[PDB]
């Protein structure tokens, strides 16, 4: 059983992301550079807008997703249970802590 | 197909079912980019991997083959690469590797059917091989054309007995089966510590009770160390059949009965055997009134401690 | 690092990046993507290069077997025969650094066979069991790996030839460990005389006859007799007959001569 590691859990969660961007792909087709200077060391990569867009827009979207379903967990946090007499939110919460550990 | 085999003739029935087969380099490639196609590649590629397709292709082989093949004919070679192909696709069903084995069986193959049940039992998982391991060793022992030594069908239950109970099944016939063919082949009753293994797997008590009786017939010092070992609801029943194993050869049988009783709630079965004990005898119902009484005495105890 | 330039489709960028992860030994999860990112942009010759560097860094037989799962997951014989020469070799050549397990090096050798099973060439399946059982006499699963193979693709003479030698090795190891099982002598005894008939079989006979108290001891004994009868007899019958006779010897001197040997049998 276990937890799953930060090794496992970055790979699974890098396998999720290309999945996701193979379907990106598939559905973009079903739909329709490196200079170093020389002046410095610096480098220039060309980029076409779009993708960066998209990746920007993503990174947003999935921000969005956790955030909704943490908070509509919230939600069922603090409506679920009702039987131990607390105080607050914060007691609930601790007991419910508690009752995780038993 | 099925029009074309009534107006025509099967080999013109197989010959458009053979452009529907063509394994064609590799089918793990295939099959796996056909999944990950979005609907856009064609199940015109994959058509091989499809099970209804083989086994109505077979059952025309089969039918269409004489009842002598002899493997000289051409068709017996078509339908054994057509069988072997199914398990190279790995597309093969465990009736279906039954129907095959069978197949060779009938035509004399019978040493290649053995390798047929080898091919197969690996694929499959138990709860399955059990039902395999039956036809294979049933194979074994009792078909006339397979000359096996007793060493390489000894190999070939303890290859499965261990493998088979490893996994966990009750395996009460493969006990019996590697149990009934040693007095036919071998004969010496080595049968019971093959048997007792039965019973002491890590049902049972359906394997333990008919072998305990089979080594009173050849010799009670066998028997008593198994009336020791049976006992070591279930609980009660190996009681019970230790009372038995002592009629059949009474002391150490109404101690037992004290130890069944005190092994576990009811007794009165426990009853009925120290009763049938002191009934077996052609002395004095002193000593039963006696044992009834400390049966009774026993109840009484657990009452007051309840 | 990496998802962020496959988003942006630069994949010469997450191609120079992952040389350098790969080149400070990190594990098997960077590889395994590292081949899989290969798969993806079709570069079939440099993810070839990949488990050539693969398998120098995790040495072990589930990164060489992933490489013959790569090659036969694409049907090209002439590598994948070759993938199977590299990976058996540097077993051999690598021996004496004890880096691969008995278990370790019988899934190199099966997955070797039943390979040479599926293209149809079973003389090179079969003469690499013997190569590999006298390169390796040490683990017995690499011959009892032997055996499987012979079961499922072997002629019924070699099958017999190879099961008659697990039985012996089977039947002597209980006996070392269990010491008066005399239902396991008349079999093993009767595995030597089938099968083994040779100098172990007189001499097994002797080292049965070493074993031999029991009622169910002693008619093992004559169980060696007849087969010491069948093929000296008489001088390892008084030997035994020595356990106590006044009436025996009295026996023996009015029907030893004067009859034979099987009437010299009858008084033991």
């Amino acid at each position: 059983r276990g937890g799953i590691s930060y090794d496992q859990l970055a790979k699974l969660s890098y396998e999720k992301t290309l999945r996701n961007l193979a379907t990106q792909t598939q559905n973009s087709s079903k739909q329709d550079k490196v200079q170093k200077d020389t002046k410095t060391g610096k480098i220039t990569i060309a980029d076409d807008d779009k993708l960066v867009n998209k990746l920007a827009v993503s990174l947003q979207s999935e921000s969005k997703k956790r955030y909704e379903a943490r908070k509509r967990q919230m939600q069922n946090a603090k409506t679920l249970y009702g039987v131990e007499s607390f105080i607050n939110d914060k007691n609930k919460q601790f007991n419910e802590k508690l009752s995780r550990e038993s | 197909a099925d029009r074309e085999l009534d107006k025509e003739g099967v080999e013109r029935a197989f010959s458009i079912l053979e452009d529907a087969l063509h394994v064609p380099t590799n089918p793990e490639i295939l099959l796996e980019k056909y999944k990950n196609g979005h609907r856009k590649i064609p199940a015109q590629t994959v058509l091989f991997n499809s099970l209804r397709i083989w086994s109505k292709y077979i059952d025309y082989l089969e039918a269409y083959c004489p009842k002598d093949a002899n493997s000289s004919d051409k068709i017996f070679n078509k339908t054994k690469m057509a069988y072997n192909t199914v398990i190279d696709l790995r597309l093969i069903t465990p009736a279906m590797a039954e129907n095959f084995a069978l197949f060779l069986q009938n035509h004399y193959e019978v040493m290649e059917s053995f390798q047929v049940y080898e091919k197969t039992i690996p694929l499959f998982p138990p709860e399955i091989q059990y039902e395999l391991w039956i036809e294979y060793l049933e194979v074994a022992t009792s078909h006339q054309l397979s000359s096996l030594s007793p060493e390489h069908i000894r190999f070939l239950f303890e290859k499965a007995l261990k493998n088979l109970c490893s996994n966990g099944i009750d395996c009460k016939t493969i006990f019996i089966a590697y149990s009934v063919f040693e007095e036919r082949i071998s004969g010496l009753i080595s049968k019971s510590i093959e048997i007792l293994r039965r019973g002491a797997v890590i049902r049972l008590q359906l394997w333990r009770m008919c072998i305990s009786k089979a080594e009173s017939t050849l010799g009670p010092s066998v028997t008593r160390e198994l009336y020791q070992e049976c006992i070591q609801k279930a609980v009660e029943f190996v009681i019970k059949f230790s009372d038995f194993e002592s009629s059949i050869g009474a002391r150490e049988i109404l101690a037992y009965g004290a130890k069944l009783l005190p092994p576990s709630n009811t007794e009165l079965w426990d009853s009925f055997e120290i009763f049938e004990l002191k009934h077996g005898d052609k002395t004095y119902k002193d000593m039963l009134k006696m044992k009834k009484v400390l049966e009774s005495n026993m109840l009484i105890d657990s009452a007051s401690v309840s | 690092y990496l998802i962020v330039e496959e988003s942006l489709n630069n994949v010469e960028i997450v191609r120079s990046l992952y040389t350098k992860w790969c080149s400070l030994e990190p594990g098997v999860n960077a590889w395994n993507s590292f081949v899989d990112f290969e798969i993806r942009q079709k570069n079939w010759n440099g993810v070839r290069e990949i488990y050539s560097k693969y398998v120098m860094a995790h040495p072990q037989m589930q990164t060489w077997l992933k490489w013959v799962r790569f090659e036969n997951r694409h049907g090209n014989t002439e590598f994948t025969r070759s993938v199977y020469s590299l990976a058996i070799d540097t077993v051999a050549n690598l021996q004496n650094l004890q880096i691969w397990s008995d278990m370790e090096v019988a899934k190199l050798v099966n997955s070797f066979a039943h390979w040479e099973a599926a293209q149809q060439e079973y003389e090179r399946s079969s003469a690499l069991y013997q190569i590999a059982i006298e390169k390796w006499p040490s683990n017995q699963l690499l011959k009892a790996g032997l055996l499987d193979f012979e079961k499922q693709f072997g002629d019924i003479n070699s099958i017999e030839e190879t099961i008659s030698y697990k039985r012996k090795m089977e039947y002597e190891t209980i006996l070392s460990n269990n010491a008066y099982d005399y239902d396991t002598w008349w079999l093993y005894l009767d595995l030597i005389s089938e099968s083994f008939p040779k100098q172990i079989m007189q001499t097994f006979e002797k080292a049965i006859v070493d074993s031999r108290k029991e009622l169910s001891k002693n008619v093992q004994w004559k169980r060696y007799i007849y087969l010491w009868m069948r093929y000296v007899e008489l001088e390892l019958e008084n030997s035994l007959l020595e356990e106590e006779f006044q009436r025996l010897i009295d026996d023996i001197i009015p029907h030893k001569h004067f009859t034979k040997i099987w009437l010299m049998y009858a008084k033991f």
